């Protein structure tokens, strides 16, 4: 068990609170939300990629490299 | 602007909220009934 | 056990009928696009309707129609 | 082909007599 | 207990088929999945995509009914019933073969809620899981087959068609064109089923003839049968049954990196020194080579028909035959 | 003892020595980065750019490099197409050291330096950090790890987005032409209107590792704060890292088949000036159209410019080489040095016909001329069979433009047939197999090598994620 | 000082004979075609 | 009365006899 | 043929095979 | 040459065979 | 809409008939009052209800 300097600045961070969790639910409410936020982005996305969804003068192909 | 498919997404966003909420209310109502 | 028979005898058939009706009436074929048995083909409309473009099928099909 | 609805009424009729001749 | 909790032990609670919160997944999936097939072979037709008659109404067979994929134009487009091809239309999605990606898509998720759904019984009953990790194979087939496929093929056109002649046509395409069966991967995976099968049928005959007169059987009887008619013999129980559970696994795996390899045409079609060797001389023939032309054969026979999208022409001229 | 299959759970309960075997293997990865990267220098050819690409030659990682910055050699050769230019004449214009062997020799350098401090971790595993304040138990906090390093990652994904992609601080990126003629390191300035989210448009690359670094970060400060929940620290038991590996292990895996999505079909990221062009680019005749419509816009063809009729050739598609065809492209149909030139094909009555382009699927094609209206004029009868619609019973004559054979015309029937066949393997090319002993059997390029091991990588590690995830759950009956 | 952790590695008869028969009937499976 | 297997045994059945009827009638076309 | 054949196909005979006969024999040494 | 190395790998094989068959030790 | 209305007359004969069966049962014998009660009042009001949108459906 060497008593290192970077130990001695890392450990905090290492085991301070280690196995603490708050009670009940938390947080976890709110992260159910990003989910869904981020589920209907990537799904955007990939419509966008599928041609599925059109954007206005978004051509998803090798035209829109136009302009380099 | 909107275009033709991306409204079509967005009636789709309004489908499967319906579905979802459809069965979760089901699932959650009839589970809260026969508690 | 008894009660559900009754249910069951008023119901089934009219579901079986209703399946029945809803071939006979040639409503499937409208419903499913499917062709009538002389819609696969014309006197001599004997090329095949195959869709050729993705963006605008359904109105390939119109015209196909 | 008008020979079900026939049959269906006359289903009918005595049904509703044997449900309450059950009890 | 707040409303999670009593929707949870509602879920869990015994019936006479268990739920689990798998469920809220796997049976409607499951369910439309079944139903998309059933009324794609009923009542849809692939007359305006592949120009056949696999559906009931047009008068076809069990054997020849087919929710067929849709049309090759379409590229790889997910083909939602609101999407910029169906536009709403329920009939127009049926005619450009969207029940195909409805069955298919809807069967992913309910494979999908299947493993999940055996992880939670497992759970639920306090022991291993293995039942997932071995379902874990037939998952890997499907992805392979039905979604990595077409995904590296032009179309979902390329996929194999709900049916019995559909996949009857893809396997023979599959020959024809990728040359499957002298792929390694999938003689390893022809290796494991039949293992498999071989491994359940010993084990079944082996536990049979072995009953004690009354776990139940003898096993140092059939070690030492096995030993002296084989040479060989498993002398632990449960190593037996875990290399029962191995074998088939690992044979479906194989043939799943099989079928993404030759999803993008980096199949193993020939070997250079055979090629070369037949170029320099006709008279050397050996069964390779006339397996190669039957390739030749089943293609040229079979393009103009099957792809009949590309419009292809082929005389009688260029069909190759034995003159 | 362990099963053979279980040796490195001797790491599981100890932090330092789990640390130690990570940094072997980042030292290992390192090394491998630079050790391959050194081979591919030390077997290529930079005289020609056009006919003879990075892609055509079998490099792996220099397309890889190239797409964000390293163009040229310290033995002065680039990549683009001209001698490199000591443009750099300051401080913050390393550029003239970051070449290919500055990068190797870094990545080597970090290889020997991850390898010390592995072996370091190795020795001292028993330092007081890993433990708690009062318990012998080795003891760390997952939540909290996670929430350090991902502030860290999100940093660098900023950094990365602002700084080296908007070539602010930074080379840029590679961006190119529709047609993959003009190929720059340019910075690209990052816009949050739509089109951003079109893949093939490279100013959505810049907006998205700005937006979604500073989302990391974000993500980093909270977790670096935040406690879990009871509810989901004892559902996921965040207190047993099997938990991290499998959830790291699905990750990996779903960025591995969207990577191969990307490779496949194409995008910003994989421009086909390194890579080479996809399989759907031969499909849709995309190079064919783009020619054509050039030609009838008042070109002549001779003023093709030799890239975008080498994209029309075949033998470029990756959707037709094979599992075991080994080695680069050009030992395949060899390599390429001269264009002959587009050819035209009439029969007796002088009516002009075109030969059926070879589609992907196909390993062999029926070669038929067809009349422009779809009526077949002229065709190669099957190896030994009697026609009637026949080359040499129609005869046809063959005539070039442009290229090696300018105004000649071929009447001669081996001749015509030769052509034939190469007119519907795409473009007719002089191609080289003398040097490499090459096979005349063709070979996938990059991309397709890219496509087909991370796709068999991700099939695999989606079933590591199941098994680590079932030993997770399941933990107190795996024992 | 020593880590706790160290355990040995076991391999008995009957897993060498399974595994070498894995490994020579997968080279002779996968030569044919690395020889191509 | 209402369960979870009313719901599942109906929605299994009505569909079921709709395309049995639908079939049988097909049988009779010519 | 490729000249690389035969190496890759020894090589793969050998380095498994190497690996399961050492970890056998440091097995049977032990008790 | 490949001859050999089949001939090779397929004389290991049955090498295998002989000591899996007198040389395995006793079940027990 | 005719699809629809149609489908709706369809269910009205289906209810009628089905009160048709019921209502003698449920009134001359009130042993299983509790449920039959509701279950016969409520077909009547569903009755009504139906007969009245069928009346606007119509048009
Ligand atoms: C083990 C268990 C695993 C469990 C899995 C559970 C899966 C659930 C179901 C997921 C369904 C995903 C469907 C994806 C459909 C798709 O992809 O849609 C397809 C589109 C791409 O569309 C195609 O793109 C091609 C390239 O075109 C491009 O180039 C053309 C010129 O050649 C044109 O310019 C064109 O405009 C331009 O888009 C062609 O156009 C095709 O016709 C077109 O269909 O991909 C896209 O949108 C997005 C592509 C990137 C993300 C893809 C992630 C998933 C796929 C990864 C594996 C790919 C396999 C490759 C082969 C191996
Ligand atoms: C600061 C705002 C925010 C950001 C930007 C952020 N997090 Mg969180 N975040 C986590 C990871 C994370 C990562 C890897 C990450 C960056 O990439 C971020 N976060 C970022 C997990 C460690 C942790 C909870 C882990 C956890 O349980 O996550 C949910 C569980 C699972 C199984 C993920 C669901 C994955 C599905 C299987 C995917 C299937 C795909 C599908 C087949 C096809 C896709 C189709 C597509 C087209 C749509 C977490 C939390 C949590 C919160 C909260 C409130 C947040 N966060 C918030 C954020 C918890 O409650 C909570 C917490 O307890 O904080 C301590
Ligand atoms: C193949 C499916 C799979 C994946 C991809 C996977 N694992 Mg495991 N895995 C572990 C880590 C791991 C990491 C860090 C990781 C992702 O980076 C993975 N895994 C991923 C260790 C914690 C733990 C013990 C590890 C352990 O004991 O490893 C011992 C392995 C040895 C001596 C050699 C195996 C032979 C391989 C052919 C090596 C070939 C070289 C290599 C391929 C080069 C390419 C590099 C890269 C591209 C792949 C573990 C297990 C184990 C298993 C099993 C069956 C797996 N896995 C399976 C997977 C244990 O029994 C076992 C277990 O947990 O039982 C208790
Ligand atoms: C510092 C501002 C900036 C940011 C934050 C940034 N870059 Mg650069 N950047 C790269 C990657 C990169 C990554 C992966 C990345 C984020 O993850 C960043 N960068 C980020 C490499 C492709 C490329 C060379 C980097 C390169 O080779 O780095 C060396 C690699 C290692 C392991 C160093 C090992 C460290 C010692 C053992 C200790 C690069 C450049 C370069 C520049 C410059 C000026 C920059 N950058 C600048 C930045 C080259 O000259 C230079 C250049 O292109 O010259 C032509
Ligand atoms: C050993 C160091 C090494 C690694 C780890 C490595 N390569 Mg190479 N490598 C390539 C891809 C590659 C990928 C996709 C990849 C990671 O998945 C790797 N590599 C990795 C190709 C682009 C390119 C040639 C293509 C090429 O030859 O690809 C390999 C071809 C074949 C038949 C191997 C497929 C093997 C089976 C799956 C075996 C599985 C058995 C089963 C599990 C049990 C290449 C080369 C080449 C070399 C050399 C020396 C290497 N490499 C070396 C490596 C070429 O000659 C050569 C070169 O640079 O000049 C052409
Ligand atoms: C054709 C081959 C084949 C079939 C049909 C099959 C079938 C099945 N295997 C199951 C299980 C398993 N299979 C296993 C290993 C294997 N399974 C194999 C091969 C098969 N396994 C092989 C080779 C192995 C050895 C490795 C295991 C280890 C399990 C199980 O644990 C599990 C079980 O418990 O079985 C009793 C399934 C349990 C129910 C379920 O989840 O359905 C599938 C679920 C869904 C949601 C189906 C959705 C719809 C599908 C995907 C597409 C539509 C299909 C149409 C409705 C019909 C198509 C008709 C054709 C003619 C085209 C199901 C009975
Ligand atoms: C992950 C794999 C995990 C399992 C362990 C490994 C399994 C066995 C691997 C054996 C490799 C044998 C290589 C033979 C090389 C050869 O014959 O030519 C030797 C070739 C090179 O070939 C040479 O190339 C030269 C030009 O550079 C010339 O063309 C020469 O003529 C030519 O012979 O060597 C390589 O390519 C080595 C690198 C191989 C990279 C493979 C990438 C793909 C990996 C996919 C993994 C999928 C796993 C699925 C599992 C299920
Ligand atoms: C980067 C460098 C990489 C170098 C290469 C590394 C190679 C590592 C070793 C690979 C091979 C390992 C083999 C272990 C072999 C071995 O010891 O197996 C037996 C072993 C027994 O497990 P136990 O826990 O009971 O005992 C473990 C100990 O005996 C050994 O640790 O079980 C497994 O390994 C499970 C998987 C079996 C896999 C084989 C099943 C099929 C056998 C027959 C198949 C061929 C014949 C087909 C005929 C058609
Ligand atoms: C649309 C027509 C149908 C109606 C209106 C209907 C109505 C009902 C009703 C009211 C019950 C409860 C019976 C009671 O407890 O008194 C019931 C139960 C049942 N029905 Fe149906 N049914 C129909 C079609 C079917 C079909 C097609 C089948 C399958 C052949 C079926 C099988 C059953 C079974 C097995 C039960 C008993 C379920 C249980 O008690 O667990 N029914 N049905
Ligand atoms: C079993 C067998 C072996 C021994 C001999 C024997 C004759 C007995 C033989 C039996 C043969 C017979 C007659 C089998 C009859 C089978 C049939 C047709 C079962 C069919 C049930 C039908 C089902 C589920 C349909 C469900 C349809 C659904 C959800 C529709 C889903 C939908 C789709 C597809 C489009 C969008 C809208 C919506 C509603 C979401
Ligand atoms: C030690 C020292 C300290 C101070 C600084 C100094 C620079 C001097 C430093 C020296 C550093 C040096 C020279 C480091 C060199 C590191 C090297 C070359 C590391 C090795 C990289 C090689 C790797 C990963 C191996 C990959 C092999 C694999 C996958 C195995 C099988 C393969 C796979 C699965 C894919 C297909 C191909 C093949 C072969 C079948």
């Amino acid at each position: 068990p060497k008593q290192t300097w970077w130990g001695d600045v890392l450990k905090g961070n290492n085991n301070s609170e280690a196995g603490k969790f708050v009670p009940g639910w938390g947080t976890t409410p709110v992260m159910a939300g990003f989910v869904v936020m981020i589920t209907l982005l990537l799904l955007i996305m990939l419509q966008v990629y599928n041609h599925t969804i059109v954007l206005d003068g978004v051509d998803a192909g090798w035209t829109s490299l136009g302009g380099f | 602007t909107i275009t033709p498919s991306l409204q079509g997404f967005f009636y789709s966003i309004l489908f499967g909220a319906i579905v979802l909420g459809l069965l979760g209310g089901g699932f959650i109502f009839f589970s809260q009934k026969d508690k | 056990s008894i009660r559900y028979w009754i249910i069951h005898t008023i119901t089934v058939p009219m579901l079986f009928l209703a399946g029945w009706l809803f071939v006979s009436t040639g409503l499937a074929y409208d419903v499913f696009g499917t062709p009538r048995p002389n819609e696969y083909f014309d006197q001599a409309r004997q090329g095949l309707p195959l869709v050729t473009d993705r963006y605008e099928g359904k109105q390939q099909i119109d015209e196909f129609t | 082909l008008q020979l079900t609805m026939l049959g269906a009424v006359v289903i009918a009729g005595p049904i509703v007599v044997l449900l309450v001749a059950l009890r | 207990r707040g409303w999670f909790d009593v929707l949870d032990d509602w879920l869990k609670r015994d019936r006479f088929v268990f739920i689990g919160w798998s469920g809220i997944l796997l049976f409607p999936c499951a369910f439309l999945s079944i139903g998309g097939w059933f009324t794609g072979t009923t009542f849809v037709t692939s007359w305006y995509t592949h120009g056949l008659a696999s559906s009931y109404l047009e008068g076809a067979n069990f054997l020849t009914v087919a929710v067929s994929t849709p049309a090759d134009s379409l590229g790889h487009s997910l083909l939602l019933l609101w999407g910029p091809e169906a536009q709403g239309d329920f009939t127009r999605w049926c005619q450009l073969g969207g029940l195909w990606n409805f069955t298919t898509l809807h069967g992913v998720f309910g494979l999908i809620g299947f493993m999940l759904r055996q992880f939670e019984i497992a759970r639920l009953v306090g022991v291993r899981p293995y039942n997932a990790v071995a379902f874990s194979g037939p998952i890997a087939v499907y992805v392979s087959v039905f979604l990595m496929y077409p995904l590296g093929q032009s179309s979902w056109f390329f996929a194999p068609s709900w049916g019995v002649t559909s996949i009857f046509r893809f396997l023979l395409f599959a020959q024809g064109f990728h040359n499957l069966t002298l792929n390694p991967f999938h003689m390893m995976g022809v290796a494991g089923i039949l293992g498999g099968a071989l491994l359940c049928a010993i084990h079944g005959a082996t536990v049979e003839n072995t009953l004690f007169e009354d776990e139940t059987y003898s096993m140092v009887t059939a070690n030492r049968f096995w030993s002296q008619i084989f040479g060989i013999a498993f002398s632990n129980k449960r190593w037996l049954h875990f290399f029962m559970l191995f074998v088939p696994v690992t044979g479906l795996w194989a043939s799943a990196i099989g079928l993404v390899g030759i999803a993008l045409n980096m199949r193993a079609y020939d070997f250079v020194s055979q090629e070369i060797r037949a170029a320099e001389d006709p008279e050397f023939e050996t069964f390779y080579t006339k397996n190669i032309l039957l390739n030749e054969g089943l293609r040229a026979w079979m393009a103009p028909q099957d792809q009949i999208h590309e419009n292809f022409i082929f005389p009688e001229e260029v069909l190759p035959r034995g003159n | 003892g362990l099963p053979w299959y279980r040796v490195h759970t001797v790491v599981l309960n100890d932090p330092g020595r789990l640390l130690s075997v990570h940094l072997m293997h980042t030292a290992l990865v390192s090394g491998w980065a630079g050790s391959m990267a050194l081979y591919e220098l030390a077997k290529y050819d930079p005289s020609d750019p056009v006919l003879n690409p990075m892609w055509r030659q079998g490099t792996f990682v220099m397309p890889v490099m190239t797409r964000i910055g390293v163009t040229h050699s310290w033995s002065g050769w680039t990549v683009t197409g001209e001698p490199w230019v000591t443009q750099p004449g300051i401080l913050g214009a390393h550029l003239n050291f970051f070449s290919y062997e500055g990068v190797i020799l870094m990545h080597i350098l970090a290889a020997g330096l991850f390898f010390l401090a592995a072996v370091w971790h190795w020795i001292n595993w028993d330092l007081d950090i890993y433990y708690p304040d009062g318990s012998s138990e080795p003891a760390s906090d997952w939540p909290k790890i996670f929430g350090l390093h991902l502030l860290t990652l999100g940093i660098v994904c900023f950094g990365f987005g602002s700084l080296h992609l908007t070539g602010i601080l930074g080379p840029g990126m590679w961006v190119s032409d529709p047609y993959g003629l003009t190929g720059h390191v340019q910075g690209v300035s990052p816009d949050w209107r739509p089109f951003a989210f079109d893949p093939y448009n490279p100013t959505g690359l810049v907006t998205h590792h700005i937006s979604a670094g500073i989302a990391l970060i974000i993500g980093g400060i909270f977790h670096t704060v935040s406690r879990p929940s009871e509810r989901l620290y004892n559902a996921l038991s965040m207190g047993n890292v099997e938990t991290v590996l499998s959830s790291s292990v699905a990750f990996v895996a779903a960025a591995a088949f969207v990577m191969v999505g990307t490779m496949w079909y194409g995008s910003a990221t994989t421009p086909i000036e390194l890579f080479g062009p996809t399989r759907y680019q031969w499909d849709s005749g995309y190079f064919q159209t783009e020619i054509q419509r050039r030609v009838q816009s008042g070109q002549t063809w001779d003023q093709i410019p030799e890239k975008l009729v080498f994209y029309d050739y075949i033998g470029n598609s990756p959707a037709k080489g094979g599992l075991f065809r080994t080695g680069a492209m050009n030992s395949g149909d060899g390599i390429a040095r001269a264009w002959e030139g587009h050819p035209t094909f009439t029969d007796s009555e002088g009516r002009e016909l075109f030969v059926r382009r070879m589609p992907n699927f196909f390993e062999t094609f029926p070669v038929v001329l067809t009349d422009k209206d779809g009526v077949v004029r002229a065709d190669i009868p099957f190896r030994r069979a009697e026609s009637r619609y026949s080359f040499e019973q129609k005869g046809v004559s063959v005539s070039f433009e442009g290229g090696t054979l300018n105004g000649q015309t071929f009447t001669d029937a081996p001749s015509v047939k030769k052509y034939a066949r190469k007119a519907q393997l795409g473009e007719p090319f002089e191609f080289d197999r003398e040097t490499l002993g090459s096979d005349g059997v063709f070979r996938t390029s990059t991309r397709g090598w890219f496509a087909f091991s991370h796709s068999c990588y991700a099939l695999l590690f989606f079933f590591g994620h199941w098994w680590h995830g079932a030993r997770t759950i399941f933990k107190d009956v795996f024992e | 000082t020593p880590n706790p952790n160290k355990q040995p590695v076991e391999l008995n008869r009957a897993s060498l004979f399974i595994g070498l028969l894995l490994v020579l009937v997968l080279a002779l499976l996968f030569s044919s075609y690395f020889f191509n | 009365i209402y369960t979870v297997r009313w719901l599942a045994v109906h929605t299994l059945g009505v569909p079921l006899v709709w395309f049995l009827g639908a079939i049988a009638s097909m049988q009779f076309i010519n | 043929v490729n000249d690389l054949g035969a190496i890759a196909t020894a090589l793969f005979v050998f380095i498994p095979c190497v690996f399961l006969i050492l970890l056998y024999a440091q097995t049977a040494s032990r008790g | 040459m490949d001859v050999i190395a089949y001939v090779f790998i397929l004389a290991c094989i049955i090498g295998l065979f002989f000591f899996a068959v007198f040389f395995r030790e006793k079940p027990t | 809409m005719s699809v629809l209305f149609q489908l709706l007359i369809a269910a009205f004969v289906a209810l009628s008939f089905a009160m048709i069966i019921g209502v003698p049962v449920v009134f001359s014998t009130g042993d299983a009052s509790d449920d039959a009660n509701k279950l016969i009042w409520g077909g009547a009001a569903a009755w009504v209800v139906l007969l009245f949108v069928a009346a606007l459906a119509s048009i």
